[PDB]
Order: C-alpha cells, then sequence, then structure tokens
C-alpha cells in the first residue's frame, strides 16, 4: 500500500464530520478545507500576500483556461504553476477536459479521450488521459485529478461514462510516472442512480490512488437525491484518505457535507457580501448611509478598513474597486467558516457549532431547510 | 510651517512641518487618488509600497457628488474612507479626467464624477468642504482662461472674489477651522493678469498657492511660471496641478514650484506599462517580446512586483484582462516614481540636480 497524505487529528462521535491533515509537498493542509479558484482571485486584483494573509493553503487551477493561457509550455519554462504565478502553497488542478468548458467547443467523446473543437470549422483537438497527466506534470500541482467522462442527463449514457471513468482512471494511473511530486485523484461518477455510483465506488476504490473526488453532484438534481448520494460516497469511500466534493460552496451545503464525512470543497458581482444570516446586498438603498462594516468581527481587510456605506458608495461609482474589496471578505467569509468548523470538531463540539450556524441563518428548526435536517438527522444532529 | 535646508539654483530643499505632528519634504509629490483610493491599490499594498508621500490629494470632482453621505458621516472624508490618520489635500479637479470645458461663471463652478454635473457656488463648495474636512483645500478658482486679455482679466477677479468670499464663510465654519486653504494663481497667459494675480492672492491669508493653467509645457509658459514665482513669498508652499512628467517636474522645480501631482505613474499603469528610466523610459508590457521574459520590471527594484513576479507573468495578466495587473504594475510605478523624487531631493543636497536633469532627460 502506498503511503498516506491524509492523517485524522479528530472524528465526531455521533457524526461523520472529520478534522485532518493532508501532507503535501508545498506544506500541511488543515482540513476539512474549501479551495478558491486562484485565477478568479487574481482576477479581481488579489495578490499572493493578500490570499496567504486570508489563510489559504490550497487553491484549484482551472487546466482548461491554463492550457489556453498562457498554456503549458509556457508555464513549463517558468517552472510551474507554483513559479508562474508565484504561489508557495498548495495548488489542484482539474484534468482540463470539462471543467469551465463549453459544450460549444466540445464534440462527442470516444474511448481516446476528449475532443475540443475549433472555431469556425477548424480542426479538433485531442486530450487523452495520458495527455492529461503529461500536462498537469508540467503545471506541478500538488493534486491532480484523473481525467473522467463527464455527464449532465438519463438512460445508457450514465452507465457508459461512468465505466470509461474507471477505465480512463487506470490509463492516468499507468501515465503518472512521479506519485512522490504529485498526488492523483480519482473522481466517483454514476450520477444520482444510487446502483451505478455503488458500482463505481465500489470499483474505484480497487485502485490505491492517495485520495478520492467525488463527482457528477452540484446539478439540477433535487436537494433530497443530492445528500444522499454524497452520503452514499463517503460511506464507501475509505476513511484513511481524503474526501473531496465538487462544485458545492453554500455555506448550508458545506456544514452538512462535512457532517457527512467530506474533507475538501471548491465552488466557483452583484455586491453581495457573505455573512453568518447568509448575505448583504450591499446595492440596497439602505446600506448607502450604514456606516457599520460588512461584519465587525469578519477579520478580513475589507471588514477592518471599510464601511457598507463607502462599498455602497463604489459599487456605484468605482465598481471595480467594490468587486476587489467585496471578493477579498466573500473568500475570508468561506475561509472562517470552514476554520470554525475545524475548530468545533477538534474540540469536540462540532453538533453544538452546527445546531448554532443554522439558527443564525434560518432560525427555528421549522425555517431550516427540510434536506439538510433530515441529512443532518441522518448522522445523529439534530436541530 | 515650511522650513528651507538650502536654496540652490533656484531649487528650494525643505519640509513643510506641523501639519501637527507631520511633515512633508519638498520638491515631492502628493500621492494620487480617484474616488479617494489610491487607483487599484489597498491600505494594505499601500503600506509595502516605499517612500509613500506624507500627504494624499483629493477630488473634489470624483467626491462631491457623494456630498449627502459624507454630510451624515460627519468625521470627514479621510475617515470615511478608511484612512483616517493621512493627510489630505483637496484639489477642484482631477488631472486625467477634469470634465468638459466652459461651465465657469462669476456665480458658480461645475465638476463632474461618475453621474451628473456638480454646479457649486461658493456656499454650495464651503458647504461640501465642511463635509470633506480636508487638510487642505484649494479654493473655488477659475481655471479655464487659457483653455483674449478679457477673459485672462475676469479668471483672476473671479478667483479673487471667491477667495475673498471662501475665507469670510471659514471664518464662520467650526469645522473648518483646522483646514487651510490653497490660493489659486490664475491669469491664464497674459503676463500682465499672471503678476497681479500672484500679488493680489499673496495678500490673502492663504497656507500656500496653486499654480493653475500650467498644463501641456511651452518656454512662455515655463517664463510666466517664473515671473509668478517671483512674486509669491518664500516661505509658503507651491503647488502645481497638472504636471507630472519627470522632465516638465524638473523644469517647474527649477522655478520655485514644490508640489507635483502624480497621476503620471497612474497614467503608465492605465496603457499597460511599467517605468523603467534610470534615475541613479518606459517598457510595453503587452509587447509579444515579454511572453517568455522571466526578468522583474525592474532589475534591483525593491518594490513588490518586482521582488516576486515576472514581466511575463504581468504579460500574461494583461492579456486576460486581470485586475491583478494593474495592481502589480501600479505598486512598481508609484514605487519608481516615488523614488525619482528621493532622488531629486538626494541631488539637491548634493548639489547634482543638473547630472540627475541630464539623466533623465536623455532618457525622453
Ligand atoms: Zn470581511
Ligand atoms: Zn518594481
Amino acid at each position: 500500500s502506498a503511503p498516506r497524505i491524509m492523517r485524522l487529528v479528530a472524528e465526531c462521535s455521533r457524526s461523520g464530520a472529520r478534522a485532518g491533515e493532508l501532507r503535501l509537498p508545498h506544506g500541511t493542509v488543515a482540513t476539512p478545507v474549501f479551495m478558491p479558484v486562484g485565477t478568479q482571485a487574481t482576477m479581481k486584483g488579489i495578490t499572493t500576500e493578500q490570499l496567504d494573509s486570508l489563510g489559504c493553503r490550497i487553491c484549484l487551477g482551472n487546466t482548461y483556461h491554463l492550457g489556453l493561457r498562457p498554456g503549458p509550455e509556457l508555464i513549463r519554462k517558468a517552472q510551474g504553476l507554483h513559479g508562474f504565478m508565484n504561489w508557495p502553497h498548495n495548488l489542484l488542478t482539474d484534468s482540463g477536459g470539462f471543467q469551465m468548458v463549453s459544450l460549444f467547443s466540445l464534440s462527442e467523446v470516444t474511448e481516446e479521450g476528449v475532443h475540443f473543437r475549433s472555431p469556425y470549422d477548424g480542426e479538433e483537438t485531442l486530450l487523452s488521459p495520458e495527455r492529461s497527466v503529461e500536462i498537469q506534470n508540467a503545471l506541478g500541482s500538488d493534486i491532480i485529478m484523473q481525467l473522467d467522462h463527464v455527464v449532465s442527463v438519463t438512460g445508457p449514457l450514465v452507465e457508459e461514462a461512468m465505466h470509461r471513468s474507471v477505465r480512463w482512471l487506470d490509463r492516468c494511473i499507468a501515465a503518472h510516472k512521479h506519485p512522490d511530486k504529485q498526488n492523483l485523484f480519482a473522481i466517483i461518477q454514476g450520477g444520482l442512480n444510487a446502483d451505478l455510483r455503488t458500482t463505481c465506488l465500489k470499483e474505484m476504490t480497487k485502485r490505491d490512488v492517495p485520495g478520492f473526488a467525488i463527482g457528477g453532484l452540484s446539478g439540477g438534481e433535487s436537494k433530497a437525491q443530492f445528500w444522499k448520494m454524497v452520503a452514499l460516497s463517503t460511506s464507501m469511500l475509505p476513511k484513511d484518505k481524503p474526501r473531496y466534493l465538487m462544485g458545492v460552496g453554500y455555506a448550508t451545503d458545506l456544514v452538512v457535507c462535512v457532517a457527512l464525512g467530506c474533507d475538501m470543497f471548491d465552488c466557483v458581482r452583484f455586491g453581495s457580501a457573505l455573512v453568518p444570516t447568509g448575505n448583504l446586498q450591499l446595492k440596497k438603498k439602505q446600506y448607502a448611509k450604514d456606516f457599520s462594516p460588512i461584519n465587525p468581527e469578519c477579520p478580513c481587510p475589507t471588514c477592518q478598513t471599510h464601511s457598507r456605506a463607502f462599498l455602497h458608495a463604489l459599487l456605484h461609482s468605482d465598481n471595480t474597486t467594490a468587486l476587489h474589496h467585496l471578493t477579498v471578505h466573500n473568500i475570508a467569509y468561506q475561509l472562517q467558516l470552514l476554520s470554525a468548523v475545524r475548530s468545533s470538531i477538534l474540540e469536540q463540539r462540532f453538533p453544538d457549532f452546527v445546531r448554532n450556524f443554522m439558527r443564525t441563518m434560518y432560525g427555528d428548526h421549522s425555517l431550516c431547510p427540510a434536506w439538510a435536517v433530515e441529512a443532518l438527522a441522518s448522522v445523529g444532529i439534530m436541530l | 510651517k515650511l522650513s528651507l535646508i538650502k536654496v540652490v539654483n533656484g531649487c528650494r530643499l525643505g519640509k513643510i512641518q506641523n501639519l501637527g505632528d507631520c511633515t512633508v519634504d519638498i520638491p515631492g509629490c502628493l500621492l494620487y487618488t480617484r474616488t479617494g483610493s489610491a487607483p487599484h491599490l489597498t491600505h494594505q499594498t499601500l503600506r509595502n509600497i516605499h517612500g509613500v508621500p506624507g500627504i494624499a490629494q483629493l477630488t473634489l470632482s470624483s467626491l462631491a457628488e457623494h456630498h449627502e453621505v459624507l454630510a451624515e458621516y460627519k468625521k470627514g472624508v479621510g475617515s470615511f474612507i478608511g484612512m483616517p490618520e493621512s493627510l489630505f489635500y483637496c484639489s477642484l479637479h482631477d488631472p486625467v479626467t477634469p470634465g468638459p470645458a466652459g461651465y465657469v461663471t462669476s456665480k458658480s463652478v461645475s465638476v463632474w464624477g461618475f453621474g451628473g454635473r456638480v454646479e457649486m457656488t461658493v456656499s454650495k463648495f464651503m458647504a461640501i468642504q465642511e463635509a470633506l474636512q480636508p487638510d487642505w483645500f484649494q479654493c473655488l478658482s477659475d481655471g479655464e482662461a487659457s483653455c483674449s486679455i478679457k477673459r485672462a482679466r475676469k479668471s483672476v477677479d473671479r478667483s479673487l472674489l471667491f477667495l475673498d468670499s471662501c475665507l469670510r464663510l471659514q471664518e464662520e465654519s467650526e469645522v473648518l477651522q483646522k483646514s487651510v486653504i490653497i490660493g489659486v494663481i490664475e491669469g491664464g497667459d497674459v503676463m500682465e493678469e499672471r503678476l497681479r494675480s500672484a500679488r493680489e492672492t499673496a495678500k490673502r491669508p492663504v497656507g500656500g498657492f496653486l499654480l493653475d493653467g500650467f498644463q501641456g509645457v511651452t518656454e512662455t509658459r515655463l517664463h510666466l511660471l517664473s515671473s509668478v514665482t517671483a512674486e509669491l513669498p518664500e516661505d509658503k508652499p507651491r503647488l502645481i496641478c497638472g504636471v507630472s512628467r519627470p522632465d516638465e517636474v524638473l523644469e517647474c522645480i527649477e522655478r520655485g514650484v514644490d508640489l507635483f501631482e502624480s497621476f503620471f505613474p497612474y497614467q503608465v499603469t492605465e496603457r499597460g506599462c511599467a517605468l523603467t528610466f534610470t534615475f541613479d523610459f518606459e517598457i510595453n508590457l503587452k509587447e509579444k517580446k515579454y511572453q517568455e521574459d522571466f526578468d522583474p520590471l525592474v532589475r534591483g527594484c525593491s518594490c513588490y512586483c518586482c521582488k516576486n513576479h515576472t514581466r511575463a507573468y504581468i504579460h500574461h495578466l494583461l492579456m486576460t484582462n486581470e485586475l491583478l495587473a494593474g495592481v502589480l504594475l501600479m505598486m512598481h510605478n508609484f514605487e519608481h516614481y516615488f523614488g525619482f523624487f528621493c532622488s531629486i531631493r538626494e541631488a539637491l543636497k548634493n548639489d547634482t540636480l543638473a547630472q540627475l536633469k541630464e539623466l533623465i532627460c536623455r532618457q525622453m
């Protein structure tokens, strides 16, 4: 068996909540962890020093966009993504096959790999599993994801895509020559079909990869089906390896999914500022003369320096500047939430944290989302 | 209190003290801001820049439309924008986006920010200043004479009328008691009116003088400039607006001007360029030659951009229109420009300003 990259420092007695540590080449990451997209922070003017100061120790790179600009050859010459973008902490990249790829740019998937279309009936480009690993090797990220056959969808395509994802997993494993330097994660498929997802869990966990992600959720599915597939997945993924739930980032979803056993999360301008009661829409007139910060107890640079009134004025009169300040605060909120979740698990008070979180966000138990009450009850957390 | 260290070849080296614990070096520049922010920079990233000036420039044109909120806030614009301990000079116009001309009358002057025209009579102007409460503020003035002896004569009389009316209203304002009015020299390109503006404004108890209307920069206006500063008292600071390029700055310093706007490094940033001129000219980071260039913008530069990032990365950020490109270019361009002003003062100390001038000109 390969060396494990995670250790558990605490577990909740009743629920599935885990507090862990990931030993990655650019530093240890505490879990559970929310992973912002680095290039989304740089698009909004956030420097490495600023993102580091918020507590971020791992962020995402989108391989498709990186592969367009600046392209893998330039990143290789720059000694990897860490060197190119001056980021000293950990990076996670996807396969480059589907995330943030428009369906207008995709032809049909074949066994050889993913096929990209070029404008105006131009020639197509193949991204094989092997080429996906080679590209992520050049990026030098600390965690790399397998190429999978992603579908949105009912009928035989779901089963077909699930089994192709298993075959592509094996090809990514065979192509990945340096597991000492980068950690390849498999991605569980099967959609909302309990039987297909069970098969995918059973088969993919036969591969000794250092971590597992949970794909194919965060679609249009019901919340009932969503949490049941998350719980099915965590019930069958190894306890001694990380569980990465892709595309889940709303605060309530995050807290419930931690309670179900997930360790890592990601999720992708209207003036909204995240707060424990939900969000503030700072464009509203009521904030024009509100001289308090977004949150007096937020430690972010925006809340130490700026009032709601000032941000409201800038959202109208200097919008780009406002968007920097709000993005900083919103990333800070996500990191603080996960930091507070992890502290509660270490102090063995996670059920109390959930109850306080839900009461602050919604109020009485009868105002909480029904799916969340049920999902939490399934792991022994009553509101 | 302005105290001169020395004056060599008409260039004034000194400090302005009791601003009442703050000091400002002259010759020097003011930190340029737009809508109450240094462009693209935060409190945190501003703190990292070396040599940030001791006084920041605010523009009435970008703040006047926020009068209602600032008046409700009551504690002044510095506190409102989150810089409660900084010194602020409030000018009338923004030097980069000055708005349309032709709206000055004997009764009011107009400015434009993001939205609609803000027309300011003397009382409205002073009401706005009572909400802003800047440390220094340019008096309401007619700067559009050179934009005809008749037109230039009116700019002096209108500006003297505004000055006297504003001083009277300041005498009755509790909050503006700790603020300093800056008199404004007008007269356009008529020598007789420039001298009259200079002599008459100096009779009023202003804290300093703004040399208005010298934007370009002709040798004719440089001669008007020195003719004007010869009439002004030596113990008060001389500000100038619309003059920020390094060569022009040096010409004005030789003619008794002390304080300059720093909008030039902002203009460089907005066109995707980085200042590279030696001071002991610019490069366009969108050029394909930088796509693989892993050198910093300026070798040996101490700014956060150059110590930690490459030309290749900034090139990429510009091509994808990321705000981080403007952050890193602005940090470097301000750091470079403030370092230039440090080198001017060092050259004055060492009596080598003529040599520094030729070094700058050489790269122009
Ligand atoms: Zn905040
Ligand atoms: Zn630099």
